[PDB]
């Protein structure tokens, strides 16, 4: 039966081929039939070339409509892959035909989900272009094959990432989830869109198609699945969308979802707002509005030593408390909401250094606040910085740790200590630790910001004449001298400073 | 009638 209709699809008569076609179809609707045009890789051979060179209607469909009926098993994946199907089945992709799309774009799916060599060969075949170029059909189920396709090509692919990027797919799918309710096809748009935001050229183009605002307003949708992606998807893209606006939804939609029972949810939210928040004052405003600072303390509680959660929220908390119209309000906030134990805490064991730094950077701006002087010193805030300090320096002199250069410990802790030593009380607790001697030693480092907060918190040491003569005992004029010519214009106000109050 | 038959069998 099969030799006698593979001389029949390669008959010189393309009428004679067409009656062909319709045979070979109706046995691959038969188990036992299937399996004996699955045998012969000279019928299959055949089959695709009558697809590919057909101009009928019927034959497109029905030759189309096998090689389907082969795809649901090993043996026929593979024979349409290595009778070079994969290309001619690319080609029934531009068919105005839909009966022959639907046989195309779900036979390409079975060969990306199960067989192998078919992402290579859909590229070659310019698989992508065309599947991006179907994004404007209006079949949501159609839509919801074509993207998942998208995302098997584009995975762990940079190649097929850049072609889709190309090919206007940022636009396309970030339409998808501005136009569609439908589940299935939010969800595979929100994967590929995944996929495509950890790639740095991708990233900016799906943030310029509107894509944040787009992810935001599936949030709160039931299904679970969709919010995870749309929120893993956020985070990749959130450190590109500094300079977006109408996020005032989106932001408030964040720091709701910040009291989740679920921590990946929790997780991703203080990431998005952490980036979100990172110098852009309106941002901060908009999240201190929506009560913020009172979720993110109640975050960082619940959290405990969960660093995956406290490290994003802790810097949240930081971007809050500086530089924006209600950072005094913030940095009072998070006192009244009885976050100041908590965040000294986190400055001992078991925190890794990536939380030590943001928390440090936190206590820093807190100090800013007069209110939180004592409570911050009676937590324990000042002998803990001057101990991660004191070591923290030790190890530069000998020499990342954990991606944190102790460089940024020493600045971090000094800065803090320099903003606490505004207060009369906080000056007696510094200096009883024999602090003075490391802060003058400070003075040599190469790095200017280390100069500088060096030399601030001797400033602020210094306007005590019993703290001023220890300075002076400790040899600081030499170095202050030098400084006064630093091209930082910050170190040099501030060693005339300490050089003034020396004198007397 | 192809696509509800493959939604439902790929996922
Ligand atoms: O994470 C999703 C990915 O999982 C696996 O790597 C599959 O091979 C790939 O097709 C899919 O896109
Ligand atoms: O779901 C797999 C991954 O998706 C995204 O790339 C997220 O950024 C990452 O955190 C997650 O683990
Ligand atoms: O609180 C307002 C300002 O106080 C101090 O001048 C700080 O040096 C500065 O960083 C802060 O923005
Ligand atoms: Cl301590
Ligand atoms: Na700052």
């Amino acid at each position: 039966a099969i030799p006698e209709l593979t001389k029949l699809l390669n008959d010189e008569d393309q009428v004679v081929v067409n009656k062909a076609a319709v045979m070979v179809h109706q046995l691959s609707k038969k188990e036992a039939s299937r399996h004996a045009i699955m045998r012969s890789p000279q019928m299959v051979s055949a089959i695709v070339r009558t697809m590919q060179n057909t101009n009928d209607v019927e034959t497109a469909r029905c030759t189309a409509g096998t090689l389907h009926n082969l795809s649901h098993h090993r043996e026929g994946l593979l024979a349409i892959f290595k009778s070079g199907g994969i290309p001619a089945l690319v080609k029934m992709l531009g068919s105005p035909v839909d009966s022959v799309l639907f046989y195309a774009i779900t036979t390409l799916h079975n060969l990306l989900l199960h067989q192998e060599g078919a992402k290579m060969a859909v590229r070659l075949a310019g698989g992508l272009q065309k599947m991006v170029a179907l994004l404007n059909k209006t079949n949501v189920k159609f839509l919801a094959i074509t993207t998942d396709c998208l995302q098997i090509l584009a995975y762990g692919n940079q190649e097929s990432k850049l072609i889709i990027l190309a090919s206007g797919g940022p636009q396309a799918l970030v339409n998808i989830m501005r136009t569609y309710t439908y589940e299935k096809l939010l969800w595979t748009t929100s994967r590929v869109l995944k996929v495509l935001s950890v790639c740095s050229s991708n990233k900016p183009a799906i943030v310029e198609a509107g894509g944040m605002q787009a992810l935001g307003l599936h949030l709160t949708d039931p299904s679970q699945r969709l919010v995870q992606n749309c929120l893993w998807t956020l985070r990749n893209l959130s450190d590109a969308a500094t300079k977006q606006e109408g996020m005032e939804g989106l932001l408030g939609t964040l720091v709701q979802l910040l009291g989740s029972d679920d921590i990946n949810v929790v997780t991703c939210a203080a990431g998005i707002l952490s980036n979100l928040t990172c110098n852009n004052y309106k941002n901060k405003m908009m999240v201190c509005q929506v009560g913020g600072i009172e979720a993110l303390v109640r975050t960082v509680l619940r959290a405990g030593d969960r660093e995956d959660i406290t490290e994003p929220a802790i810097c949240a908390l930081r971007h809050l408390t500086s530089r924006h119209q209600e950072a005094e309000m913030a940095q009072n906030a998070v006192r009244l909401h009885y976050g100041l134990p908590v965040v000294v805490k986190l400055l001992h064991p078991p925190s890794h250094w990536p939380l030590i730094k943001a928390t440090v950077g936190l206590i820093r701006n807190l100090a800013l606040c007069p209110a939180n002087h004592a409570p911050l010193r009676e937590q324990g805030a000042i002998p803990r910085l001057v101990q991660l300090l004191v070591r923290a320096h030790q190890d530069t002199q000998r020499r990342f740790v954990e991606g944190v250069r102790m460089e940024e410990i020493v600045e971090g802790c000094t800065g803090a200590l320099h903003i606490l030593a505004r207060d009369v009380h906080n000056r007696i607790v510094i200096r009883g630790l024999n602090t003075i001697p490391l802060f003058v030693q400070l003075l040599y480092s190469p790095i200017e910001n280390i100069q500088r907060v060096a030399a601030g918190v001797l400033c602020e040491l210094a306007q005590d004449k019993e703290a001023a003569e220890a300075i002076e005992a400790e040899g600081a004029t030499a170095p202050l001298t030098e400084l006064l010519h630093s091209r930082n214009e910050g170190v040099a106000t501030y060693a005339a400073a300490v050089l003034f109050r020396m004198s007397e | 009638x192809i696509l509800d038959x493959h939604l439902x069998r790929v996922w």
